[PDB]
């Protein structure tokens, strides 16, 4: 079963049970094991969306216009 | 020529407040430009949109 703590996810197994933090690198493998027909059976999409790709691997940097600076002159930044 | 009718005539204390035309009249038509939007800029007083 699961519960989510923070940003982490936690899930138990039983008989006193036991208590285990889901590593991402596990999640992400599971995901990637999912079958094509279980993809999109779940809200999915075999081409643009894979459920695999919810967890980031490569961070896309945006682009100075996103985050323009502000000059004061020079030596100003 | 007479008016017709007749009227209330007489002294009244007025005030003037602020809020004078002068300083609301506003009009752009393209000029500086907010940066990370590209859209026109706010006020008058900055000459915006």
């Amino acid at each position: 079963t699961i519960r989510k703590d923070g940003l982490k996810l936690v899930g138990s197994w039983k008989d006193e049970p036991e208590l285990r933090v889901l590593s991402t690198e596990e999640i992400l493998n599971i995901f990637k094991h999912i079958s094509v027909k279980d993809f999109t059976s779940l809200g999915f999409n075999e081409v643009f969306s894979r459920p695999e790709w919810m967890i980031l691997t490569c961070l896309p940097v945006p682009p100075p216009p996103v985050r323009p600076s502000i000059s004061f002159n020079e030596s100003q930044r | 020529k007479k008016l017709m009718a007749q009227i209330f005539f007489g002294p009244t204390y007025y005030q003037r407040l602020r809020h004078m035309v002068d300083d609301k009249i506003h009009a752009r038509a393209r000029g500086p430009m907010q940066v990370l939007t590209r859209q026109p800029v706010e006020g008058r007083s900055r000459d915006g949109g």
